[PDB]
């Protein structure tokens, strides 16, 4: 079903796998983080700008 | 970055596995970036903390 820990146990068991194919291992690796939206991109870019200004003023 | 010789990891008998007392599957997971391994651990700090 969609509950009772059967699906969760199957998912975690399949996630703790080998995947000897290097390309497939890389794909399963990238398939972790979710996608973003324009506001999140703008906020992240502002954070990077603040960080670079911070480090240049350190210098 | 370092690399491991294929002869002493993949073969009839796994020489790296025999030397380190590690299963070949776990060794492949270690040297192919599929599983982390604990290089060393402290005893005094763990004991007193």
């Amino acid at each position: 079903e969609d509950e009772s820990e059967a699906l969760r146990q199957a998912r975690k068991d399949a996630e703790l796998t080998a995947s000897a194919d290097s390309v497939r291992a890389y794909l399963k690796q990238i398939g972790k983080v979710a996608l973003l939206n324009a506001e999140e991109e703008v906020e992240l870019a502002k954070r990077i700008e603040a960080g670079l200004y911070a480090t240049q003023l350190m210098t | 970055a370092p690399v491991t010789h294929i002869w002493y990891f993949k073969g009839v008998p796994s020489r790296l596995g025999y030397l380190l007392d590690l299963a070949p599957k776990d060794l492949e997971k270690i040297i192919y970036f599929a599983a982390y391994v604990i290089t060393s651990v402290d005893e005094e700090m763990r004991h007193n903390e």
